[PDB]
């Protein structure tokens, strides 16, 4: 009752959520300069961290 | 600041812009470094850029607003812009286009749009309803150049000489035959004169190749 049993998918979110974070303070360092008219929200975001 | 007043100066004016910018001896660099430097001392105290640049575009996408001092080349002054903005105002090929610009940010080292201003000295609007080229239809002129002065100094012989030997029209398709050394510089340069003179609303364009 107090040991508490996960998955793989509890943990594979939380290496999601964990790579989020990362693509998250990029996104948000980027989004420092974008102003309007300027970019598509795709290239803010990169496939490399997650 | 705009670049095309950096453009139509001389490189002494860069020379003495860049000695108020309090810049190290340029004397060295080429002109489009001087150009470059010295915008990146005004956007320094936070400014902004305003250019021009005919746009040209290789598979890789994104395009490059190249300058006439380069003969439209790579160079540092040249402004970079993404494909977006390609398939967002229906741009291409040939397209000049003037607007704000910003010096290169942190990473890059070219010059990136900000905002379009004038795409072929029109607005966006127009310029997204553009007919395509090889769509339209040729005809054939009736508009006639006149290539006739009206002066009558010593020179204006030979363009008068055409407005009885080859007329011209808007649209023709003109070619000249003729040897070396036979005088089509100076040709070309009455003809040049002469639309200018007769005809000042069409842009003109000479290309001096090889
Ligand atoms: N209208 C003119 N009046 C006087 N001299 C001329 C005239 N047209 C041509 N010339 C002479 O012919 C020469 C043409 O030189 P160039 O420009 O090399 O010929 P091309 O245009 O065939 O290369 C010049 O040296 C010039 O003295
Ligand atoms: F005919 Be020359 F070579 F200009
Ligand atoms: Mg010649």
């Amino acid at each position: 009752g107090n040991r508490r049993i996960r998955s793989v998918g509890e943990m594979a979110e939380n290496q999601f959520r964990v790579g989020l974070v990362r693509v998250e303070r990029a996104v948000k360092e980027r989004l420092s300069l974008g102003d309007l008219d300027t970019l598509m929200p795709q290239d803010m975001i990169n496939a490399k961290p997650i | 600041m705009n670049l095309t007043e950096l453009k139509n100066t001389p490189v002494s004016e860069l020379i003495t812009l860049g000695e108020n910018m309090g810049l190290e001896n340029l004397a060295r660099m080429r002109k489009q470094d001087i150009i470059f430097a010295i915008l990146k001392q005004h956007a320094k105290s936070g400014e902004d850029i305003f250019g021009d640049g005919v746009l040209e575009i290789l598979q890789d996408g994104f395009g490059f607003l190249r300058s006439a001092d380069s003969s439209y080349l790579a160079g540092p002054d040249d402004i970079y812009v993404s494909p977006s903005q390609i398939r967002r105002f229906n741009l291409r090929t040939g397209d000049t286009i003037s607007g704000k610009i910003r010096p290169p940010k942190e990473g890059e080292r070219y010059f990136a749009l900000l905002k379009v201003n004038e795409v072929n000295f029109d607005k966006p609007e127009n310029a997204r309803n553009k007919i395509l080229f090889e769509n339209l239809t040729p005809l054939h002129a009736n508009s006639r150049l006149r290539m006739e002065r009206g002066n009558g100094s010593t020179e204006d012989l030979t363009a008068r000489v055409l407005d009885l030997a080859s007329p011209i029209g808007r649209g023709q398709r003109g070619l000249i035959v003729a040897p070396p050394k036979a005088g089509k510089t100076m040709l070309l340069q009455n003809i040049a004169q002469s639309i200018a003179y007769n005809h000042p609303d069409c842009v003109l364009m000479v290309l001096l190749i090889d």
